[PDB]
């Protein structure tokens, strides 16, 4: 004499992305010409 | 994951050092006397 029905459908979804980037550049141009010296009194040299 | 490392080094000893980044012009300048330098030492004597 009677019929009954029930349904229950549940769903879940999840996504997660993490991105990290890093860059570094270092340039050095070294163009020497020479060295200059001064004489300290402790050296004992006549040019002081 | 990803990594990249790049390292470039130029060295000049003699010739026109202002043409270090231009190989052709340095090669052109190698015949100029004013830029000739000591490029190796094959005999060394103790000062004593």
């Amino acid at each position: 004499f009677i019929t009954a029905n029930s349904e229950y459908s549940e769903s879940s979804s999840f996504k997660n992305t993490e991105t990290e980037k890093s860059m570094y550049t270092s340039s050095r141009y070294l163009f020497p010409q020479g060295r200059i010296d001064f004489t300290t009194p402790d050296s004992g040299f006549d040019d002081v | 994951s990803q990594n990249r490392k790049l390292n470039v080094k130029y060295i000049v000893n003699g010739g026109d050092y202002t043409k270090i980044q231009n190989t052709e012009e340095w090669v052109a300048s190698t015949n100029q006397s004013e830029h000739w330098r000591v490029i190796e030492v094959t005999e060394v004597t103790a000062v004593a």
